[PDB]
RNA sequence: CACCACCAGGAGUGGAGCCUGCGGCUUAAUUUGACUCAACACGGGGAAACUCACCAGGUCCAGACACAAUAAGGAUUGACAGAUUGAGAGCUCUUUCUUGAUUUUGUGGGUGGUGGUGCAUGGCCGUUCUUAGUUGGUGGAGUGAUUUGUCUGCUUAAUUGCGAUAACGAACGAGACCUUAACCUACUAAAUAGUGGUGCUAGCAUUUGCUGGUUAUCCACUUCUUAGAGGGACUAUCGGUUUCAAGCCGAUGGAAGUUUGAGGCAAUAACAGGUCUGUGAUGCCCUUAGACGUUCUGGGCCGCACGCGCGCUACACUGACGGAGCCAGCGAGUCUAACCUUGGCCGAGAGGUCUUGGUAAUCUUGUGAAACUCCGUCGUGCUGGGGAUAGAGCAUUGUAAUUAUUGCUCUUCAACGAGGAAUUCCUAGUAAGCGCAAGUCAUCAGCUUGCGUUGAUUACGUCCCUGCCCUUUGUACACACCG
C-alpha cells in the first residue's frame, strides 16, 4: 500500500511526540515501518544591519529560522490509514500522507 | 468621484450581501477581485459611504477592511428598494 | 528651498465644458408628414437607431462608437 | 488618458514594496517574504526568526 | 507545490499579518494574541481577548 | 587596566594606476542626511527608466462630506480627422455628435506630501562600556547632608575571589544561561546517506586475484553521513611555589586543559549622539489644483583644475605563460510561475538551440573553486612584469544602453623598480595568502555578510606612549574650566 508520512515543523518537542504517536500506535496495529528518517536541519539566515538610519558602528545581526523534517514509511489497509491521520495532529506541525 | 450609475449599483449591491468588502490600496490596479469594476472605485466610493456614517474600515497592511453599521443595512436597503432585513451580515 | 519665481511662458486654457447648446434633436420637422432624419445614423450592432452622425467637412462620426462611418456618394 | 501609469514596473526598484508599509528601500526578498529591512526587524519574533548567536 | 523553506515563512508572515489585523480593531476588548491551527478540511484561529462577550 | 595602547614581531596603508564615498569647483539640476574616536564601500545608497526626493516641460484629481448655486426645453463626461504637442495627451483649439444627475461653480471642511523642525517627540540604534560597575535589608559612625559595608594586600577575563576587617547577609551587572564547533566502533534508525556481499556484466591477469559498471539482483549492516536522546571536563592526577588560601606554573592522562573555541543576551546613570527620507509612528509650521499631491517624457544624481578616507591590481623567477594532475564548505533555486540548470548539437569565444531533472539529503551538485602540485618556454631586460588609456567588430539583459550596462576577440601596452612625515589591524587553525556562496540583482561587484582551503613569525610582558577607571588632595567650581 505504502503510504509516507511526513513531517516538517520548527518546533522540534512537538514535532518528536508526534512522530513518536505514530510509531507506537503503529505497534498496537503491529506494522512494518521505516523508523523515521531525520533530514538535514535547514537554518534558514536572514543577516540585517541593526540600525534603521546608517548611523553608529556597523553592527550586523543574523536571524535565524531552523526547520526540521522527518519522514515514516508505512503500509497499512485503508481503515489504520484513515485512523492514523486523522488524530495526533498538533499545532505548528505539519503532516502530509503520499501513497506508493 | 465621477464613475457611472451602474457600478456604483455594483459596488453597492456587492456590499450587501457580502456584509463586508476588501480592498488593497492599489490605485491604478483597474480590476478589483471579486467584483469586475475598478480597484479606483471600490475605494473612493467607500471613502464616501465611511464619511456619512455607514461603514467603517481599518487599513492593517493595505487592504482597507469595510464592515457597515447600522446605519449602512437601512440606508442600503431604502437604497436597492430590497424587501427588509435582507442583509446576510445581519442574520445569522 | 531657494526660490519660487514660477518661471514658465503662461499657458493657462483651462477648458471650456462643453458649453450648454439650444435646443437640440433636430431630425426634421413635417408639415402635415411623417419626419424623415437628417445626420445618418448608423448600422452598427448594438446602437438601435438613435445614435445620430456628425457632419463634419469630408466624413461622418458616430459619437457614442468614436469611428467614421462616412462611404463614397 | 491611458498615458497615465503606462510606464512598464515589470522589474527594478519600482516593481517591489514592503507589504507592509509599501517601501521601496531595504527591501528583503529572500525566502518570498518581502518586508522592508526595518520593518522586518520589528517583525522577525513573530514570524519564526530568532537570534541565538 | 510550494517548497517547504517558502511554505512555512509563508505561514509565519501569515500569522504576523493577522496578529495586526486583531491587535489594530480588536484593541478595545483586550486583544491578547492568537492561534493559527491548520487541520485537515479547516483551519482554526482562536482569539484570546479579556472582554470575550464583546467580541461575540 | 587594554594589540580599538605600547613591547617582540607579522601583514599593510600613506607613493602609483584604477574602483568607490566625502569636501570643493561647476551646473538647469549636479536631491539630501551624517564631520574626532562615536561622518566618509554609511543610509543595506552596486541610481540607464522606475526607485527619486533635484532640474525642463506636459496630464490628471485620485478636492471626502455638508450647505448654497447651476440644471432634464440638459448639471456634466468622452472623442474621429486637422492645427498643435516629444507624443496615436483632443491637453487646447476648428468641427459637431455622444452621455445623463454620478458631476460642475463657490463657502466651509478635508485629504495627500521622501516639504520643515531628531533642539517638540515615540520606537529603534550607536556611544560612555562590553570596561566592571551599581544597590537595598539589618547592625555600627555622624545633629545632619551622608558614610561603612563597596578595603591596605594578593588574585582573576571580571567588586572574580581569598584575606584583613564594624560589619554580616544578599540583589542586579560579570559568571551561570542559550546557540554553535569539536568526542562517542555506547542507544534509537535510514536506496532522499553509505559501505560490504550476492546476482548480471566489462577489462586485465590467470591460482585461489585487481579495478570498475548495474537499479528493482536481493540479504544483512551503521564504521564513516544525518539528529533525537544521553554521556563526557570538573583545570582530573602528580610535582613545585604562595596569609601554604584564593590561585599560578610544569608533567602525565585525555577528543578536549588560553573562561575547552566562538558568539547571542547584557546593569545604574546618561548624550540636546543619529534617524520626521523605513513606517497608515508622530505634535506643530508650511503646502494643497498654473500643487511641495500623483503620473508621463527627457535630463541629473556619474559632471573635473584640486584636497581627503575605505579598497582592487601590481611593482616580479618564493614569478608570468602553456599542458597535465586535482581536492572543499556555507548555501540558493519555478505553477499557475518560467528560477537552478544536467545532457546532445552549432559556434574560437561570449552565446544560441532541442530535450530533461528539480517545490529539493532525490536534480543543478563530488557545486571537479582558486591558491596549490608535476613537466615544460622565459632568463634580470619596464621584460613574456603590469594591463591603465584608446580603436574596430560579435553577443547578452532590457521599452531603451550614446557620458562606451555587462560579457568575448584582436590591436594599442601608461604610471609603477617596495613607497617621506605619518598611521592601522592582529596572539593560533589565529595573522596573511586563495577562492566560493548569499545579500542587493531584469543586467551589472573592485562592496558587505558568511564559508571553506593553505597556513607563519613573535610574545605569554608592562605602564613608556595614547586612552579609560580608581585613590589621596586643593577648590571661591556645581547650566560644574567651554566654570
Ligand atoms: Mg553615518
Ligand atoms: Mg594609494
Ligand atoms: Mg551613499
Ligand atoms: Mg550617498
Ligand atoms: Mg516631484
Ligand atoms: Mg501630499
Ligand atoms: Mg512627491
Ligand atoms: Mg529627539
Ligand atoms: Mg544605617
Ligand atoms: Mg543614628
Ligand atoms: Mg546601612
Ligand atoms: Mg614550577
Ligand atoms: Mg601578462
Ligand atoms: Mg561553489
Ligand atoms: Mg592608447
Ligand atoms: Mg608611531
Ligand atoms: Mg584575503
Ligand atoms: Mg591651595
Ligand atoms: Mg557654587
Ligand atoms: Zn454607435
Ligand atoms: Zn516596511
Amino acid at each position: 500500500i505504502k503510504i509516507r508520512i511526513t513531517l516538517t515543523s520548527t518546533k522540534v518537542k512537538q514535532l518528536e511526540n508526534v512522530s513518536s504517536n505514530i510509531v507506537k500506535n503503529a505497534e498496537q496495529h503491529n506494522l512494518v515501518k521505516k523508523g523515521p528518517v531525520r533530514l538535514p536541519t535547514k537554518v534558514l539566515k536572514i543577516s540585517t544591519r541593526k540600525t534603521p538610519n546608517g548611523e553608529g558602528s556597523k553592527t550586523w545581526e543574523t536571524y535565524e529560522m531552523r526547520i526540521h523534517k522527518r519522514y515514516i514509511d508505512l503500509e497499512a489497509p485503508v481503515q489504520i490509514v484513515k485512523r492514523i491521520t486523522q488524530i495526533t495532529i498538533e499545532p505548528g506541525v505539519d503532516v502530509e500522507v503520499v501513497v506508493a | 468621484m465621477l464613475m457611472p450609475k451602474e457600478d456604483r449599483n455594483k459596488i453597492h449591491q456587492y456590499l450587501f450581501q457580502e456584509g463586508v468588502v476588501v480592498a488593497k490600496k492599489d490605485f491604478n490596479q483597474a480590476k478589483h477581485e471579486e467584483i469586475d469594476t475598478k480597484n479606483l472605485y471600490v475605494i473612493k466610493a467607500l471613502q464616501s459611504l465611511t464619511s456619512k456614517g455607514y461603514v467603517k474600515t481599518q487599513f492593517s497592511w493595505q487592504y482597507y477592511y469595510y464592515t457597515l453599521t447600522e446605519e449602512g443595512v437601512e440606508y442600503l436597503r431604502e437604497y436597492l428598494n430590497l424587501p427588509e432585513h435582507i442583509v446576510p451580515g445581519t442574520y445569522i | 528651498r531657494k526660490k519660487k519665481v514660477y518661471t514658465t511662458p503662461k499657458k493657462i486654457k483651462h477648458k471650456h465644458k462643453k458649453v450648454k447648446l439650444a435646443v437640440l434633436s433636430y431630425y426634421k420637422v413635417d408639415a402635415e408628414g411623417k419626419v424623415t432624419k437628417l445626420r445618418r445614423e448608423c448600422s452598427n450592432p448594438t446602437c438601435g437607431a438613435g445614435v445620430f452622425l456628425a457632419n463634419h467637412k469630408d466624413r461622418l462620426y458616430c459619437g457614442k462608437c468614436h469611428s467614421v462611418y462616412k462611404v463614397n456618394a | 488618458e491611458n498615458v497615465w501609469f503606462s510606464h512598464p514596473r515589470r522589474y527594478g526598484k519600482g516593481s517591489r514594496q514592503c507589504r507592509v508599509c509599501s517601501s521601496h528601500t531595504g527591501l528583503i526578498r529572500k525566502y518570498g517574504l518581502n518586508i522592508c529591512r526595518q520593518c522586518f526587524r520589528e517583525k522577525a519574533n513573530d514570524i519564526g526568526f530568532n537570534k541565538f548567536r | 507545490l510550494i517548497s517547504k523553506k517558502r511554505k512555512l515563512v509563508a505561514d509565519g508572515v501569515f500569522y504576523a499579518e493577522l496578529n495586526e489585523f486583531f491587535t489594530r480593531e480588536l484593541a478595545e476588548e483586550g486583544y491578547s494574541g492568537v492561534e493559527v491551527r491548520v487541520t485537515p478540511t479547516k483551519t482554526e484561529v482562536i482569539i484570546r481577548a479579556t472582554r470575550t462577550q464583546d467580541v461575540l
